[PDB]
């Protein structure tokens, strides 16, 4: 297991749940929104072997491109590095998508944009193949935008590595499909995205407060005997 | 802690009964952010005095009392020490937090 | 020997409230186990005496920990601080034993805390010249530095001198009394008897307020406050 | 322990739904009763059987029901059929859907049927849902009658609100109280006394109803239920509806926090009650501004903000006496 | 160091009541002093009414007043060469010129 490592400092999440009106945000990327990310990077990387009359044909083949070097339908999974907060925003959402009300209709709605620090991705595949080994390395950076293009979004470092099965508390996100057996955060996800499936996830993310404020810590979870380690500490994690 | 005395006498530059509405210098003592601009607004607030206790003495209520100077000394011994403007701030803005209390005067 | 009024000790204070209640029990025990059943409980003539001599045995107990007696020592003003509210704290332990039963004990320790002065929560007028709000009270019980000795034996010498059923005392501690009077508010306050709760511990109240004869008189129109005692004449000889 | 699980839609109608199944439960009995939150799901854990819950939740839809008959397709004041429901269908759908609830579980029928959230229960909602490329007509989501009545039984019973007319428009304040840890039944009780019923302000000299924050903090002002706040961490979440030439719509979504107000308040009305309220109110409705200062003040910790405040109070007609003052000073610490 | 209270002591007969000497302008230049020769030269001002209020002390039975020693004297010398920067400059002139406006009882 080839698990690609990659750490995302940019401030603000883009990914909003279904909801209207008010747009209610994501409090970690799901796996849709990072799997169209990386399709989107497999796109523009290496346009000749993803090819289409539309870009959503495009945009499904990379998918399934990426799937198929995926471990499962249990896709890549997020460490939140910094504390989370719900920022809300006012946003002038045009409406001319229903029917009638001419195409000219917009009126103020609101749509809170998650703020981040520092958050780090684990894409867990099955020892892909050196000759693409770079291609996919090279693929996980040049993650411009997360979400809508209102957020943008920006590397840090890539990397492969494997779990060397080392004992740690689980800082990732899982299925709470297998992990029941192990304060706790578990919301649907939408892992699988839609092109014209979803799947209640963990997360290690708690709503303690020290002082006053409350924002979002980490969750010290149970420790998993899989794991990794960066910048010296090491996150457990949960793989099939 | 030597605050109620010197709140009582700013207190006389607001009030309704003293018509002169000092209010230059609240601002001046709330809005420090440094040792030099804070003395010069309490010196300004001390210096009108003679204006409040004419005031009050030619209005028929007791005159005003300044602040004594047992605590003249106090205001200085402390304020030096306060390098830092985060917690020069608490008794800068205090100083005219307590210029805005009740503290009756005249009956 | 401590003293829960400025010239009376609590010990004849108490005698005299129970006397006081003594030529009463007859015009309101019919009137009082007739409340009791709407809320539950079921008892006889005597089981409603034992439970308002209880009330009257342990009415005024927060008067004697170390700070109502050290401000009736001799001027100290009291501060706003409602001594009966630890008063129910020891009632609800206390009346939990004397009926093996949970809400005759809530109720009596409601009613024990009801009389002095109520404490007004939930929504208000924009004026109170009172010390009647929670957020002042609240922060005088944080003084609660527990009890003074005296008071563990006193209830120990006070139910057993009268009638004698069985002796228990709790220990009061600063969190436990914070506990035990929110939990008696919000189960007054929100459990689904609403109107019903209020009207059963005014019933309860009537009785226990009748302590002007047990103690010093000091109200002008006590000839109205002394008509209830009263009764219908035995006899024409 | 029956630890009733709660639909996961959406972590403010869930809320809803896993807040008024305490109140199902008191009103039927249920005794230890306690809410432990999955993040969204709000489980509650607790000893009650099915009939009894069932009980419950029929005692609260006919308390609900007769203080809808009290006003009059009927169409009644109160909050769940017009003080809080912005759209005027809801206002004879919502009183039939919980009649309809009460009779089917009143003859031992469990409901078999689906109908539309309103935005009310839960802003995320609305009318159109973008699928693949474009939305839904009608209103896509819909819920499950029961879980609908529990959560209007819970919005009604423990949700506070305010609304304020001002002629032909209509601004609607909705606050929702979140624990982040844990809560036991008397906790949520003392949450549930903040809940007054009819808050139909409107009036002129109240146009400080507006700006939610302000509003909030005036209805925090007179609200002496529990300083829980200070033992245990809660969260707010609130919206404000608006029918601005019956154009309805959501304007803030913010999302404070209460614990800070309440501390705040506790500790200025410590010292002097008379010289509280009545300071509180005259700066509220001289000086909005101020107010505004203030209550940025009390959420962002500043010190510039109570001086501001007090400055502008003292301009208009704000006594500001001493022991505020003081309570203000050992504040700051 | 201590003589700014001792300054001050003679600085407040020079405004006080019972002494019929509102001598409000040379406060108002030691304490608006800008430069160092402007501020020694209201000190001097101040100091220059010395013999005008203690002729007047003993005659109106009032303690004679606390005039400066040459010590503090030379204690305000030194600060005063010592300090070329007007920001400092001005909260020295302010601190002691504070003292002249305070309920001191002189005259008992
Ligand atoms: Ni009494
Ligand atoms: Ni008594």
């Amino acid at each position: 297991m080839d698990i690609l490592l990659v750490c995302l400092r940019f401030p603000f999440f883009s990914v909003a749940k279904r909801s209207y009106q008010v747009r209610t945000s994501f409090l970690l990327p799901p796996p849709s929104a990072l799997k169209g990310a990386l399709a989107k990077g497999l796109i523009l990387l290496k346009p000749e072997k993803y090819a289409s009359s539309s870009l959503d044909e495009a945009a499904l083949k990379a998918i399934k491109e990426i799937e198929s070097k995926l471990v499962d339908i249990k896709a890549v999974s997020v460490a939140p590095l910094s504390p989370l907060i719900r920022n809300a925003f006012l946003l002038k959402r045009l409406r001319n998508l229903e029917s009638g009300s001419n195409a000219e209709k917009s009126d103020a709605m609101r749509r809170e944009y998650t703020f981040t620090r520092e958050l780090l991705v684990a894409y867990i595949f099955k020892n892909l193949t050196q000759e693409e080994k770079n291609l996919y390395l090279k693929a996980a950076m040049l993650i411009d935008v997360i979400g809508d293009t209102e957020s943008l979004a920006t590397p840090v470092w890539a990397s492969f590595v494997k779990p060397e099965d080392k004992k740690a508390p689980l800082a990732f996100s899982a299925p709470y499909t297998e992990i029941y057996s192990l304060r706790m955060y578990i919301e649907k996800m939408r892992v699988s995205p839609e092109y014209s499936q979803e799947e209640i996830f963990y997360l290690p993310i708690e709503e303690r407060r020290y002082k006053r404020i409350v924002y979002y810590a980490r969750i010290y979870p149970p420790e998993v005997e899989k794991a990794l380690t960066v910048d010296g500490e090491v996150l457990g994690i949960w793989i099939p | 802690g030597w605050i109620r005395n010197i709140g009582r006498y700013l207190s006389y530059l607001v009030d309704d009964t003293f018509e002169e509405y000092a209010y230059d210098v609240v601002d001046g003592i709330a809005k420090a952010r440094t040792q030099e601009e804070l003395l010069e607004g309490v010196y300004k607030a001390l210096r009108l005095a003679p204006k409040l206790k004419k005031k009050a003495e030619s209005k028929g209520c007791p005159p005003p009392r300044i602040p004594s100077p047992e605590d003249i000394e106090a205001l200085e011994e402390k304020v030096e020490q306060l390098s830092n403007p985060k917690d020069l701030r608490k008794l800068a803005v205090s100083l005219a937090l307590w210029a805005f209390a009740s503290w009756n005067n005249c009956p | 020997s401590c003293k829960a009024f400025q010239g009376q000790t609590l010990r004849e204070h108490i005698e005299a409230m129970l006397a006081a209640w003594e030529i009463v029990k007859n015009k309101y025990i019919p009137s009082i186990i007739r409340v009791m059943k709407t809320v539950g409980v079921k008892f006889t003539e005597e089981d409603a005496d034992k439970f308002m001599k209880t009330l009257i045995i342990l009415h005024d107990v927060g008067k004697c920990s170390e700070v109502y007696q050290k401000h009736l020592s001799n001027n100290e003003p009291l501060r706003g601080f409602r001594h009966e509210l630890v008063s129910a704290y020891y009632a609800y332990n206390i009346l939990k034993d004397m009926f093996k039963d949970e809400t005759i004990a809530f109720i009596g320790a409601l009613v024990v805390m009801m009389h002095h002065e109520p404490i007004l929560m939930g929504q208000i007028r924009s004026l109170d010249k009172e010390e009647l709000t929670p957020e002042v009270v609240l922060d005088k019980l944080r003084t609660f530095n527990g009890v003074m000795e005296g008071t563990e034996s006193f209830i120990k010498s006070m139910i057993k001198e009268k009638l004698g059923v069985i002796p228990k005392v709790p220990s009061p501690t600063q969190e436990d009394v914070l506990r035990e009077v929110i939990r008696l508010s919000v189960l007054a306050r929100h459990r689904p008897d609403s109107g019903k709760l209020r009207m059963v511990v005014g019933a309860l109240l009537i009785p226990l307020v009748c302590d002007y004869k047990g103690a010093a008189a000091a109200a002008a129109a006590a000839a109205a406050a002394a008509a209830a005692a009263a009764a219908a004449a035995a006899a024409a000889a | 322990f029956n630890e009733f699980k709660t639909p996961q839609i959406d972590p403010i109608f869930d809320l809803y739904v896993a807040y008024g199944y305490v109140v199902s439960l008191i009103r039927g009995g249920a005794k230890e009763a306690t809410l432990i939150p999955h993040g969204a799901s709000y489980l509650i854990q607790t000893d009650v059987s099915n009939e009894e819950f069932r009980h419950g939740l029929v005692d609260a839809l006919s308390s609900m029901l007769s203080l809808h008959i009290a006003l009059a397709k009927l169409v009644s004041d109160a909050d769940f059929s017009a003080g809080a429901n912005i759209n005027n269908v809801y206002w004879d759908s919502v009183p039939r859907n919980l009649e309809k609830l009460m009779k089917d579980l009143e003859k031992k029928r469990s409901v078999k049927g689906t109908a539309t959230i309103p935005i009310t229960l839960m802003p995320s909602a609305g009318k159109y849902m973008l699928k693949h490329f474009g939305v839904q007509g009608g209103n896509p989501i819909k819920v499950d009658l029961l879980n609908y009545a529990l959560a209007w039984v819970g919005f009604h019973y423990y949700t506070p609100y305010i609304k304020y007319a001002k002629g032909d428009t209509t601004w609607i304040h909705i606050y929702q109280i979140a624990p982040v840890e844990e809560v036991d039944m008397i906790s949520i009780l003392s949450l549930k006394d903040l809940k007054m019923h009819l808050p139909h302000y409107y009036e002129s000299n109240l146009d400080f109803l507006i700006n939610r924050r302000l509003a909030l903090l005036y209805h925090l002002l007179h609200s002496e239920a529990l300083e829980l706040f200070t033992e245990k961490e809660f969260v707010i979440h609130s919206y404000t509806l608006e029918r601005s030439g019956n154009n309805q719509a959501i304007r803030s979504f913010e999302e404070e926090e209460i614990g800070k107000l309440m501390d705040f308040l506790w500790k200025l009305k410590r010292r002097d009650f008379y010289h509280a309220i009545k300071f509180i109110d005259d700066l509220l409705k001289k000086a909005t501004e101020g107010a505004l200062a203030l209550i940025d003040a009390i959420m962002n910790e500043r010190l510039e903000g109570f001086y501001t405040a007090l400055k502008l109070g003292k301009k208009a007609g704000v006594v500001s006496s001493r022991e505020i003052v003081a309570a203000l000073e050992d504040i700051i610490c």
